[PDB]
């Protein structure tokens, strides 16, 4: 099964801060997970079915990091590189 | 009929595609959502519906 | 564009009883949804073009599981809401 | 905003609260909420509550009323904030 690291620092809404999330949906299709970002979590939280194909991030000089990864609960750990 | 492309929001960057061929029409049956983290009125995440063509067909 | 007396391109509302479907066991609500089908002439340039869904939306839904297990969830892409020509 | 009692008997294994839910709301169509239950011996066991999407057999229902007699599972619909903290039986 897919699971994974939950985190929303907005959470006006009936979404808490933290906590896993579930993930289900599509039969035969992969699920992957993601986590965005002193450190700011932005948002954590699963991602639908090929960025996701451990969680890094590529795209350089962002304001706004992403990384995107596959296996469950792997968003908890995430970092930075360049290209 | 077939399944033939790749286009370039927070992410991703860029998403899928197109059907083409002949009936004795040839549109979409399955399609797909997907993900998508961007910005508000200065982010959300709604895994966004039907934004890629799965599986054509005809009529 | 919504139907009547058939002329163009349309959608045509129609409502099943699950009942009708044989379907009115493991699905507790609702009693049934909107077929909507599209039926009508298009336009040529487009090659060639047909009218078809071009909009589905989501049908809410309380059914059982295969474990006799109460479900409820908000089935996507079951309710065509407006047709277009390919 | 369209907000509901939300209630889930099953949710501990769901991994869920068990009992207020804000609907999402896509693109101004209509928005209601739901009730499930039982009726069993002469005791009502919840089952389910929460936001329910756009159905032509909500609309206008200011009051959860199950209409449908003798059902195994009861259910009714309604419009309106928190329509469904209260909810009854009409076999007509």
């Amino acid at each position: 099964t897919r699971e994974c690291i939950y985190y929303n620092a907005n959470w006006l809404e009936r979404t808490n801060q933290s906590g896993l999330e579930r993930c289900e949906g599509e039969q035969d299709k992969r699920l992957h997970c993601y986590a965005s970002w002193t450190i700011e979590l932005v948002k954590k939280g699963c991602w639908l079915d090929f960025n996701c194909y451990e969680c890094v991030a590529t795209e350089e000089n962002p304001q706004v990091y992403f990384c995107c990864c596959e296996g469950n609960f792997c968003n908890e750990r995430f970092t930075h590189l360049p290209e | 009929c077939c399944k033939k492309f790749f286009v370039s929001i927070i992410a991703p960057s860029g998403y899928h595609n197109y059907c083409e061929g002949e009936c004795p029409c040839c549109v979409p049956t399955k399609l797909r959502p997907m993900s998508m983290l961007y910005y508000d009125d200065g982010i959300i995440k709604k895994d966004i519906q039907n934004m890629i063509v799965e599986e054509c067909g005809c009529s």
